[PDB]
């Protein structure tokens, strides 16, 4: 089976820029009539793969003249001359040389712009909560660009990390800025135990992390 | 029956009847004549053909004369050679039985305009001519409907299956004997004696007959990856075996001309192949003395080889017996 | 042209699944149905392939047994049936029409989405949450609507009417143990946050329930 | 790449009556249909697509061809003519192993060249008779043939050497030395009167050529395992 | 290279009443289909007329010459090179001792080889008595050397297994092979004194076929090399 891996994973480049996507082939994938038969593919979030081009440059019939392929032998590239919104999405590639066909590992393509600084929140759990029989401690890290942030729990200056919800929303389109809303769960007997809980916030815009904590005891 | 090309080639009698409204007369009227003889040729036919053709002709072309009656029915018998396909399985080659079909039906009229309807459920042997090679088991033709993209309607049609079932005993003679005779000889190899010089040759000859037979095989049966003939598979096994006792005849041998001067025997290779494995074979050494050191190492390189052969000789035994059982066993128990 | 795929399904783990694809609008016995498998993380990861004119049928190793192809040419419709499911299997599962060598997979099904999991209809848990009492109060405050203990998926959560389209952050579900939990937030003005009154109209289409509570101040 | 090819056959429509200029011919569908298609069990289908060709320098020409893209079902010929081929070709180094005094290098080696040529026989009375390609199988047996020659020159050699005494040959130093100290330590030997020295330098010798063959036959899968 | 043709021209009208004109005196080739198996070197039309006893008057004909030239790789991997390494072993029974036992396996085998390959080639070749092939002249004579080379090897074979029990060796044979020919052969017999008279003699014995079998190693060699080049050589040079 040909391996495709393609490089980067992600692509951060703002509108108009010209992108280049690079796309690699454990073997030669060419073919005897004088065609090599890879295919570029794109899924916006929530839809089908659509066909971009195939055998290397041939467009298909509807797609912008900005996007643009190229390559031979195992290397083979996607150029898109003048990035727009509705450009985003993850970019594949595809090999339909050699059986089985296989695919490409994919390159997230997303748009840069200035940093933004991270929006840490903390809530408490509700009284519902209490009445349930458990504890819902939640942290809220809004607007925060790039992807680098990290999160750390140290209750009353202990590090937990075992049962750690993780859970991070994509890039967003008014604002383009990623979010994330990691959280912890506790029993009540192991909520009322303890008393201090604090939400780090890693983020390059403040390398000091962002303290946001609540007492149990008030 | 081509079961190199899958075709079926049968000379058979098409026989047809219908009603023509134009064709009827009253016999009071000339001279009571009941019935006539007409060229068909001069009469509108259904276009019944032979879908499945290949390599012959889709359509009657003999066109004889047909028999017309004074109440409209027409019946046309018309002989014809067809040459249709058929799928041929050689799992059990020359035990084999064949179901090849024959598909019939009009071309261009639709079920609403000319259905067809089964004579007698059973082809019609009467005139059969026994070939001598095969026995048909059933012949029965079936019905059916369907609808095609070409068009909208349904096209009648009646399918033929002739489940015809060979005759062993010409290819059994000729085939599966010479086979078992000359893989009979592939475990002697192991019970002749290193000093005749005539081991290699024993088993480089089953090889090459094994192989010769292969391809025997391989002219008969279709060139069709969907199953493998049994005899094949035991043809293959075989060669397979043989090919490893060639290796291991040509290791016996070398094992078997080795001397002081030559080769050091490790005292483990003394110990197992002198003591414990002699023992477990039932071969027991004579408690012999040589004087001489050098004819004494070479006479146990040669009991050495021996053994080894002895080994294999039981091993190939069990395997030819229990593969043997265990291939063809079962497809005979139902 | 087109590629129409059956419903969404949930699946027991152990049992087996058979999803359909019909097309329509071309020779359907005369193109490759290829079958591709993307898991909700990432990935498009080709299944195999059936040609409905004949029965050829390819599988990649990793699928080998754990998938079988059907066609039935009566009906302009291709089937996979999916053996021993499991946690793994659960993704969105397309069907393609594919000629090797030739045009490319140039039409997609809408992707049938499968479910593996012993989980029964539970309807949602909304615990509206509300700024904690130890926490300073700023220009601008970001509500909490926080949602669990649902499933099947999807829940539309949403605003009154859509009181709110902007500034609205509705995070990706996910499994805490066994069922689905996601959150929100919602910029709004402390000025007209006493005045306005806005509630996430939480909703659970699978289990008929449509419930909503706006949160209170602290 | 037979018995693992793809056969590209197409099929050319043309009206041998009208030119461009009386009739236009037309697909229905670009792919053939395969609607009532029943299935070979030799060959399979990859794809049936149909194109209309026009001749820009012609303006008379036109005509519809389909391509018919179908691809070989290999097991038949894998079991009946490559497993028998590769068995016989590992045979072809066994003559190296084989004692001089059993008296039947030749046997081996002769038959196992016999085998060999009856193969490629086989293969070449199985494909067409042309010359614009090999096929690889057939190049595979080729070289087996071409070394296996090479190993009955070098048995020949070597029993000629076995059967030397002081009686008849007398051995140069360089030999004492090359074949009696040199080599035999390189190949793990550590030999333990001079007939049975003149036994030994062909011992050694056949021991050479026995690690030669295997790593010219172990290299021998990279023109074999490239087929399929 | 075959030069194949093709005669066309009317059958009943004479050049008084049909006259033939070379539409183009090549013949097209526009719509060929290559076969992989030949090339057309030259297709050319040439337009005669001549008269026949049957009629008084000219007939025109226009004569095609198809100049096709074969491919030989086929034919050259599937008979030259295995006959080729069958000619490579005819000379190793004249190397190969008298004590290994297979000296007639050998010479045998190489003879039933070139036999059956010279039928296979007979069966492809038209059984015309004009021309003989280069390949048939060099088969025939490899068998003939190979059958010469059987002879001698049982000639050998004999003198090799002789003993003073049944033959005695002449002076002459005792001069010969073992002072005069050796040394024209670049051989040169251990100097060994051996006591026993009848195992020394049957030593020397074995030594005399070794000679023997040298002297036809050397003439089968240089046969051989001067056969094949001089029959293949010369053909092509042009
Ligand atoms: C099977 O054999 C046929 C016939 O040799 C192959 O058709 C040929 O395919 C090549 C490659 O696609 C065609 O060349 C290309 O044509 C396009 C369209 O005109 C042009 O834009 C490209 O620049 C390139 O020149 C060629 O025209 C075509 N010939 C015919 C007569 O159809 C076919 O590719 C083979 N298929 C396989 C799977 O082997
Ligand atoms: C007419 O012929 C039929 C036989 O074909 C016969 O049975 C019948 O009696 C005849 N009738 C007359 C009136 O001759
Ligand atoms: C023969 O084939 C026909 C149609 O393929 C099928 O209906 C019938 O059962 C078959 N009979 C046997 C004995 O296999
Ligand atoms: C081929 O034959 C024709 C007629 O005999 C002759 O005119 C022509 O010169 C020949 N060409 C060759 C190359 O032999
Ligand atoms: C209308 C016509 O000629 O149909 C031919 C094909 N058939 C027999 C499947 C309907
Ligand atoms: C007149 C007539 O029939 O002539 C036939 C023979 N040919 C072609 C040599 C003139
Ligand atoms: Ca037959």
């Amino acid at each position: 089976d040909v391996l495709m891996t393609q490089t980067p994973l992600s692509l951060p480049v703002s509108l108009g820029d010209q992108a280049s996507i690079s796309c690699r082939s454990s073997q030669s994938i060419v073919h005897s009539n004088g065609n090599t038969y890879l295919e570029w593919y794109l899924q916006k979030p929530g839809q089908s793969p659509k066909l971009l081009i195939y055998k290397v440059s041939n467009r298909f019939s509807g797609v912008p003249d900005r996007f643009s392929g190229s390559g031979s032998g195992t290397d083979f590239t996607l150029k898109i001359s003048r990035v727009e919104a509705e450009d985003l999405g993850v970019y594949y590639c595809f090999q339909g040389s050699h059986v089985p066909w296989t695919f490409g590992g994919g390159t997230k393509l997303e748009i840069k712009r200035a940093d933004a600084a991270p929006t840490v929140s903390i809530f408490p759990p509700s009284s519902e909560q209490l009445t349930s029989g458990g504890a819902s401690v939640v942290c809220f890290l809004n607007n925060f660009y790039p992807k680098d942030i990290n999160v750390k729990w140290k209750i009353d200056g202990s590090e937990r990390q075992n049962g750690v919800l993780n859970s991070w929303t994509d890039q967003d389109s008014k604002d383009s800025t990623y979010s994330m809303s990691s959280t912890l769960t506790l029993t009540k007997d192991e909520y009322e135990r303890h008393n201090s809980y604090t939400c780090e916030a890693t983020h390059k815009t403040s390398t000091s992390p962002i303290v946001k904590s609540f007492n149990r005891n008030e | 029956v081509d079961e190199k090309n899958q075709m079926m080639t049968t000379n058979v009698w098409v026989k047809q009847e219908w009603h023509d409204y134009k064709l009827r007369w009253d016999p009071a009227d000339y001279e009571n004549v009941t019935s006539i003889r007409i060229p068909s040729e001069l009469i509108w036919r259904p276009d019944i053909v032979l879908y499945n053709n290949a390599d012959g002709d889709f359509a009657v072309t003999h066109l004889t004369k047909a028999h017309l009656f004074h109440d409209g029915r027409v019946q046309w018998t018309p002989p014809a050679i067809y040459k249709s396909s058929c799928s041929i399985d050689v799992t059990f080659f020359p035990f084999d039985q064949q179901n090849c079909t024959m598909k019939f039906g009009s071309w261009t009229y639709d079920k609403a305009k000319i259905d067809l309807v089964n004579m007698h459920s059973r082809v019609d042997q009467l005139d059969f001519w026994e070939s001598g090679e095969w026995v048909i088991v059933d012949a029965v033709g079936t019905y059916n409907t369907r609808k095609y993209e070409c068009c909208a309607e349904i096209y009648p049609d009646i399918t033929y299956a002739f489940v015809i079932r060979r005759l062993p005993l010409f290819y059994t003679i000729n085939l599966i004997i010479p086979c078992l005779l000359i893989s009979c000889l592939t475990v002697l190899v192991f019970y002749l004696p290193s000093e005749c010089g005539e081991k290699i040759t024993l088993c480089i000859s089953v090889l090459l007959s094994l192989t010769v037979f292969l391809l025997l095989i391989t002219e008969i049966i279709p060139s069709t990856s969907l199953v493998i003939p049994l005899i094949g598979e035991y043809l293959l096994f075989t060669m397979i075996f043989v090919t490893l006792s060639i290796v291991i005849t040509v290791f016996v041998l070398n094992v078997h001309h080795r001397s002081p001067r030559t080769h050091t025997m490790p005292t483990w290779v003394r110990r197992v192949f002198l003591d414990i494995v002699p023992r477990l074979l039932l071969m027991k050494r004579p408690s012999v003395v040589d004087t001489d050191f050098e004819r004494s190492v070479k006479e146990d390189w040669k009991y050495v080889a021996m053994v080894i052969d002895r080994i294999f000789l039981w091993m190939f035994i069990i395997v030819c017996l229990l593969g043997t059982v265990g291939l063809f066993l079962p497809p005979w128990l139902a | 042209v087109q590629l129409q795929q059956s419903g969404a399904e949930v699946m027991k783990p152990g049992a087996s699944v058979k999803i359909s694809c019909k097309g329509t609008g071309y020779t359907f016995s005369s193109y490759w149905i290829e079958w591709v498998k993307q898991r909700p993380g990432h990935g498009l990861e080709r299944i195999g392939e059936i040609l409905p004119g004949s029965g050829s049928t390819n599988y990649n190793e990793k699928f080998r047994g754990k998938a079988t192809f059907t066609a039935d040419k009566s009906s302009k419709t291709a089937y996979m049936q999916l053996s021993s499911l499991t946690s793994e299997d659960s993704a969105v599962y397309y069907c393609a029409r594919y000629l090797p060598y030739y045009y490319a997979m140039d039409y997609w099904g809408q992707g049938t989405s499968v479910t593996v999991s012993s989980a029964k209809t539970t309807p949602p848990s909304v615990y509206p949450l509300a700024p904690g009492s130890a926490a300073q109060t700023n220009s601008m405050v970001t509500l909490g609507c926080l949602v669990k203990g649902y499933f099947p998926e999807p829940v539309t959560v949403t605003w009154n009417s859509g009181s709110l389209s902007s500034g609205v952050h509705t995070f990706p579900a996910v499994l805490q143990s066994d069922l689905y939990t996601l959150s929100s937030s919602v910029t709004v003005p402390s000025s007209t946050w006493p005045s306005e009154t806005v509630t996430c109209n939480v909703a659970h289409p699978a289990s008929s329930t449509k419930v909503d509570k706006k949160i209170v101040p602290r | 790449h037979f018995p693992f090819d793809q056969q590209n056959c197409t099929m050319k429509f043309r009206s041998w009556t009208y030119d461009r200029t009386e009739i236009d011919l037309v697909l229905k569908s670009e792919v053939a249909s395969l609607d009532d298609f029943t299935p070979s069990g030799e060959w399979d289908i990859v794809a049936l697509p149909g194109r209309r060709n026009e001749n820009p320098d012609d303006s008379t020409y036109v005509d519809i061809t389909y391509d018919f893209i179908i691809r070989r079902k290999p097991l038949f010929y894998t079991i009946n003519l490559i497993i028998p081929c590769v068995l016989i070709t590992s045979l072809a180094i066994l003559v190296f192993y084989l004692p001089s005094d059993c008296g039947e290098k030749m046997t081996l080696c002769i038959s196992v060249l016999l085998a060999l040529t009856v193969f490629l026989l086989l293969i070449s009375k199985i494909v067409p008779p042309t010359s614009l390609d090999v096929p690889l199988v057939g190049k595979y047996l080729m070289f087996t043939m071409v070394l296996v020659t090479f190993s009955i020159v070098t048995s020949v050699c070597v029993l000629n050497v076995h059967h030397r005494s002081p009686t008849t040959h007398t051995m140069a130093p360089w030999v004492k030395v090359v074949f009696l100290e040199k080599l035999p330590a390189l190949l793990f030997m550590q030999q333990p009167s001079v007939s049975e020295d003149w036994k030994y330098v062909a011992m050694v010798i056949d021991r050479l050529f026995l690690w030669i063959f295997v790593f010219v036959c172990v290299f021998g899968t990279i023109g074999m395992f490239l087929q399929p």
